[PDB]
């Protein structure tokens, strides 16, 4: 049934299930898709009188279904109201072994595993102790969360549900201040709003800094001005009625739930500052209580484990000898005998991405033979390793022929921690499986890459020999690194802050380290002189190492955009990332975390344990706030796909989804519909590539009029938007488009009863095939230096559209309201003439809107030159350049965000991707012969260099952010080389003056002017 | 030495940046020493790369008064003077990080062994490019469906485990229905007893017979899977490698250059 992996796609007429008996026989039973397996069951025992030995038969609900599955699992099926097709059996065939367990248990876990992607019986199926030790003890942050959502409930639990959509700052800008009359807000009220159809309006005038306290006084006292004149008692006994209103999101599902003041929720910014009226509602809180569900959490099945000893080990500080690991034998390498010559293991000590002693690599042996048996020598005393020391090693092959100049090559790499999650040095024999090289990588190890073997039994596997110093050896404790601290017993001010000033990925010289690490004490009055302090210090040494434990303890909590760099690659020390994470937990509001939430997803995979304080923070942040979960478990879920992580992001998954609450059923319905959409568009894509869009349209509108497939696309909250639901599917304007890779088109319509003022039809485009990732970095950058030109007081406002990766090369991007490509512009109304833009968006709108329209087009081509120029962004052709009715254009396609042709077709590209065309010009200058002298063209380029400058100066935050995003896997981010793109258009090293300088260069190359 | 001149040393390299010097000093042994410029782009900067310990290490070089040195005091007047000193000693005067002397220079000199010799060598790049992402592409559909029956039979697995206890449940119940249905035989459902058993017992057969097939079905394309990455294997380096003729090919000319190919 469905799936395609032994079976087919399920379009019989009707299916044939066969039954077994628990008394030793066999019934063939032919049903329908439709059917239950209450309805399965009436059919059975009606022949299974029939049948002989009847007397063996119990009663009609005596016992359940069991079946097996397309994940290779027995699935007891409890649920009896599931239908034949959604069962994804693998084998049509029942059978009946009478339940033995707990039913809401086993329910929960098959909710669990199917919102997850794979059964959890995986995870109980594992020998590993650490992650059977994480998954008992995740269960305790799990529980705290899950208290702390009912502290005063139900207010808690509508804040959960309904977390407020606040601004991070409660400080307006300036450019906003002056839109509003005297500093008030016209809002408009929808009240009692009932089957008495008694909708009423009402206009408001009230201040920006207004709560929603003072927002329902005034609608009250507005409201009953009109039915009674009153006494002036009766409008003072108003007091009973400020507890039964909750403010709405008029056409969303977006609560006032929390006291704020009214400019700082992010729709009544967004209402500001493009200009339209704040709609927002009223309702009862009672109605919002009992429209949300009874939350319950119960502890799982997995728990309560808990009922190896001998010289209670031993410290690690004690030894007296170096470091040897031997190489005894590879299975199997997969590279050719004749033509590659000699094999070899390459291994070394790193810490982070530095080694920490030099490469030993083994002797060159034949392909036939890989058998070393070679005790391997590290210069690195075993009490100088620390704490995040990591063995990476790889597989290596070298073809010396053709006059010397070795080619070596990787084959596979590998990582192991050298000390276990239980704080105990690695010893005794240990099989690794080595990982497979990734495409278009150089090097010979892989240090970036995760630790662990590979699941996979197909692959390369080597044979390591730890040696054994006669008892398990511990990292020593805090308290013993404590003793061994503090026994190694003017002008440099501006040093330190010159060294603080500059960007995190700058060079950093030898005489700069020593200067550092000799002034470490007087480094804590510039706190942000931390990452290059613990750059400064090497790791290879045991004194130096405590002293830095120790000036760490004391260190003061800094920016959470600053000590959200000290959770990269780069930073492996378990107090370092310990320091990060309270730092994060202190500093860092949800509104910016859920804006980092991708980056602090992606950067889990640097964490050399499961267990650990970062996974267990954004768990807490997590399961507290439903805006910030549903992106929590779409970012896990995108990353399932890969192996390398699948392990570890299904355990999260695993634990979120035990303890998110009432919040499964709704995952479960976007699981579903996506799943549905994915299988569609793999129906339509491997089997129709020849076949014109009439075959598509025909073939799409037959599987939409099927009945499960209607019943699975409606009701369920947008993955772009949770807020926003997707009701009912029209079918009318659900289409494909010209197949660039077959994207899906898909319109919905809003089932809020109060949206018909706002947008009745929900756009998002389907794409499979295309790797969204890079487009969703694009726009959160694009997001977050839209905010920073908005906070300067740069009204540079752009369009960063919804874009979400669901899983692997599959996605859905927001669609926006009237738009069209410039394309689409010149198509029609007539070999164009160069007035073409200019005059369409003249006929567009015209009047006292004219210069509206003309001032937004100027400000979003000046913000968009700039961030295309900076990223450097692919090729911007004069297709993915799409302008609105208003006059605001945006850029849709981010297919390469740092260029990625640098390599191809010449070394030194350094292109300006967004030229001004010649259109542009003539728009810009409202229509003219000329454009380069006009004055307005002088504002023009001063809005982009006041973008260009305040990006410059916030530039640590995007390399943070691209240094984070390094190890998710994007080809063109893969070393801090591809950072080395924005760190020069930027240009970092140059000073202020001559940045500005070689921006106007650039700009003047672009447009050919010499200006 | 000699009063040699600074721009056409062996060791110096002019307007590099930080990521060529990083590929260049790659898998290199200890004591090698490299000059360039910084980034910066002060005149006199002369910052000097030394690799030791696995990793590159960054030394500037100072230019107070005409003359130059690794830091206070400053008594060195030629920077060529000055590595030819260090490449003397051993860093003995200096902070004893293990003392290395700089040994290995990284010569533009000591290599190898005009717009009509380009076009040939662009010509073949292009057509064993595609064929490497060729190999890439087809490695991951057969990898992705090894997974995919990799867990058929783990699948099937469980299927006749759930069949082969069914048997065993008829086997069980068998001896009551011995005797006590077979008093009357001919007419009595012992004749369905048997017919019903090997309606069962003739799916099964299917099952392990399908389950035969998809266990060495399962093996063909994996020792093709295997083959493919020989086959990759085989020609990984050469990508790599004719990715490196680019070194030796843009000096002696830096026009439309990137543009002809």
């Amino acid at each position: 049934s469905s799936g395609e992996l032994w079976g087919i796609h399920l379009m019989p007429p009707r299916i044939l299930v066969e039954c077994l008996l628990p008394n030793g026989m066999i019934v063939t039973l032919e049903c329908l898709r439709e059917a239950t397996l209450i309805t399965i069951k009436h059919e059975l025992f009606k022949e299974a009188r029939k049948y002989p030995l009847h007397q063996l038969l119990q009663d009609e609900s005596s016992y359940i279904f069991v079946s097996v599955t397309q994940e290779a699992e027995r699935e007891e099926f409890f649920d009896e109201t599931r239908r034949l097709c959604d069962l994804r059996l693998f084998q049509p065939f029942l059978k009946v072994i009478e339940p033995v367990g707990n039913r809401e248990e086993k329910i929960l876990n098959r909710e669990i595993g199917f919102a997850i992607g794979m059964p959890v019986c995986e995870f109980d199926m594992v020998k590993d102790p650490e992650v059977q030790d994480f998954r008992r003890n995740i269960l305790n942050v799990c529980k705290e969360a899950v208290d702390l959502r009912d502290l005063n409930s139900p207010h808690s639990r509508a804040m959960y549900v309904y977390p407020p959509n606040v601004e991070s700052s409660p400080e307006l800008p300036k450019h906003i201040y002056n839109k509003l009359d005297k500093g008030q807000i016209i809002v408009v009220i929808w009240v009692i709003v009932s089957p008495n159809n008694d909708k009423q309006k009402y206009t408001l005038k009230i201040n920006h800094d207004c709560v929603p306290e003072q927002v329902i006084a005034e609608a009250i006292r507005k409201k009953t001005r009109s039915m009674l004149l009153s006494s002036e008692q009766l409008k003072l006994c108003v007091l009973e009625y400020q507890g039964k209103y909750i403010l709405k999101v008029c056409g969303c599902d977006e609560y006032f739930l929390e006291k704020y003041p009214l400019s700082q929720y992010k729709y009544i910014r967004s209402c500001i500052m493009l200009g339209r009226m704040p709609n927002l509602m009223l309702m009862a809180k009672e109605s919002l209580y009992s429209q949300l569900p009874m939350d319950c959490f119960t502890m799982p099945s997995y728990s309560r484990r808990i009922s190896n000893g001998e010289t209670s080990t031993k410290s690690l500080w004690v030894i007296n000898s170096a470091l040897r690991i031997k190489i005894l034998c590879a299975t199997y390498v997969n590279v050719n005998i004749r033509d590659i010559d000699k094999i070899y293991v390459r291994t070394g000590i790193y810490h982070g991405g530095e080694p920490l002693c030099d490469n030993v690599n083994t002797q060159r042996v034949p392909c036939s033979n890989p058998r070393w048996n070679e005790w391997l020598n590290y210069d690195i005393y075993i009490p100088d390793l620390p704490r995040a020391a990591r063995l990476c090693l790889s597989i290596c092959s070298v073809k010396g022929r053709k006059g010397a100049k070795e080619e070596h090559c990787p084959l596979a790499w590998g990582n192991i921690n050298l000390f276990d999650y239980t704080d105990t040095l690695v010893s005794g024999k240990m099989a690794l499986n080595l990982w497979p090289v990734p495409h278009g990588l150089e090097d010979l190890l892989n240090p970036i890459g995760v630790t662990g073997s590979n699941p996979n039994k197909e692959t390369p596997c080597l044979e390591l020999e730890f040696d054994w110093f006669s008892s398990v050896v511990k990292f020593p404790d805090m308290s013993v690194i404590e003793e061994h601290a503090n026994w190694s017993v003017e002008n440099d001010k501006e040093q330190l802050k010159a060294i603080s000033t500059r960007d995190p990925l700058s060079e950093i010289t030898e005489q700069e380290k020593d200067f550092l690490w000799s002034h470490r004490h007087y480094c804590v009055t510039i706190p942000e002189i931390l990452p290059k302090l613990l750059l400064s210090v090497k790791w290879n040494s045991r004194d130096e190492v405590a002293q830095m434990y120790c000036l760490v303890k004391d260190w003061p909590p800094i920016k959470p955009e600053q000590a959200m760099e000290l959770l990269d690659c780069n930073y492996p020390d378990p107090m370092v990332r310990g320091f990060a994470v309270r730092c994060l937990e202190k500093y860092l509001t949800d509104d910016k975390l859920s804006q980092y939430l991708i980056q602090l997803v992606q950067v889990l995979k640097y964490e050399q344990y499961l267990d650990n304080l970062l996974v267990r923070f954004l768990l807490k942040k997590a399961l507290t706030n439903q805006r910030i979960g549903h992106f929590f478990f779409w970012h896990l879920k995108s990353e399932m796909h890969n192996k390398t992580v699948s392990q570890r992001f299904g355990l999260l998954l695993e634990s979120y989804c035990r303890a998110c609450g009432m919040y499964l059923k709704h995952l479960n319905r976007q699981v579903e519909a996506m799943e549905k959409l994915i299988n569609l568009t793999d129906i339509l894509k491997q089997e129709k590539k020849d076949e014109t869009q009439k075959v598509q349209m025909k073939f799409l509108v037959e599987q939409m009029r099927r009945p499960d497939f209607m019943d699975a696309l409606q009701g369920f909250l947008s993955p772009l938007n949770p807020a926003h639901q997707l009701g009912n599917l029209r079918l009318e304007e659900c289409r494909i488009m010209s197949s660039a890779k077959r994207p899906l088109w898909l319109n919905w319509e809003n089932p809020d009863i109060m949206s018909e003022l706002l947008f009745q039809n929900n756009e998002i485009i389907f794409k499979n095939g295309d790797d969204l990732r890079q487009d969703m970095l694009t726009l959160q950058i694009i997001r977050i230096m839209e905010n920073i030109w908005q906070n300067q007081g740069l009204d540079l406002r752009m369009l960063p559209y919804g874009c979400l990766s669901i899983g692997d090369c599959v996605g859905l991007i927001e669609v926006v309201r009237n738009s069209h490509t410039i394309m689409q512009i010149q198509c029609k109304g007539g070999q164009f003439n160069s007035h073409t833009l200019h005059q369409w968006l003249k006929d567009k709108n015209k009047g006292e809107i004219y210069d509206a329209a003309i001032d937004l087009f100027t400000r979003s081509c000046a913000g968009y030159c700039v961030a295309t120029f900076i990223l450097g962004i692919g090729d911007r052709h004069n297709s993915n350049i799409m302008v609105k009715d208003d006059g605001q254009l945006f850029h849709i396609d981010f297919g390469h965000f740092l260029d990625h042709k640098k390599k191809k077709f010449g070394y030194k590209r350094e292109r300006v991707p967004f030229v001004l065309t010649q259109d542009f010009l003539i728009v810009i200058s409202k229509g003219a012969q000329e454009c380069t002298k006009t004055r307005e063209f002088e504002r023009f380029q001063e809005m982009c260099y006041k973008a260009y400058l305040a990006i410059r100066q916030h530039a640590n935050l995007f390399i943070n952010l691209f240094s984070m995003m390094l190890g998710s896997g994007m080809p063109e981010l893969q070393s801090f080389d591809d950072i080395a793109y924005i760190r020069k258009t930027l240009a970092l090293d140059k000073t202020e003056q001559e940045a500005l300088e070689y921006f106007m260069k650039q700009m003047n190359d672009a447009h050919h002017g010499g200006w | 030495n000699n009063n040699m001149s600074l721009q056409d040393a062996e060791w110096y390299w002019g307007d590099i940046s930080r990521e060529e010097v990083n590929e260049k000093l790659r898998d290199t042994a200890d004591g090698t020493f490299l000059v360039r410029d910084a980034s910066t782009k002060m005149h006199g900067d002369y910052t000097l790369t030394l690799r030791k310990g696995g990793n590159n290490k960054l030394i500037k070089i100072f230019h107070r008064d005409g003359k130059y040195g690794f830091s206070d005091p400053l008594t060195f007047s030629s920077v060529v003077e000055l590595i030819n000193h260090y490449r003397n000693e051993s860093l003995a005067q200096y902070n004893p990080k293990l003392d290395v002397k700089l040994l290995y220079p990284v010569s533009k000199y000591q290599q190898d062994q005009v717009g009509k010799k380009l076009h040939e060598y662009n010509t073949q790049f292009q057509e064993k490019s595609r064929e490497y992402d060729r190999l890439y592409e087809e490695y991951t559909r057969t990898s992705q469906e090894i997974q995919m029956k990799r867990t058929a039979i783990e699948a099937f697995n469980e299927t006749i485990k759930i069949f082969e206890e069914q048997c065993q449940t008829q086997e069980r119940y068998s001896k009551e229905y011995i005797e006590k249905f077979k008093r009357e035989g001919n007419e009595k459902e012992i004749q369905r007893i048997m017919h019903n058993y090997d309606k069962l017992k003739s799916r099964i057969s299917e099952i392990i017979d399908s389950r035969r097939r998809l266990e060495e079905d399962l093996k063909k394309q994996a020792a093709e899977y295997r083959e493919i990455d020989k086959r990759m294997n085989s020609i990984k380096p050469d990508l790599i490698q004719l990715r490196k003729t680019r070194d030796q090919y843009l000096m002696w000319l830096t026009k439309k250059l990137n543009e002809w190919l």
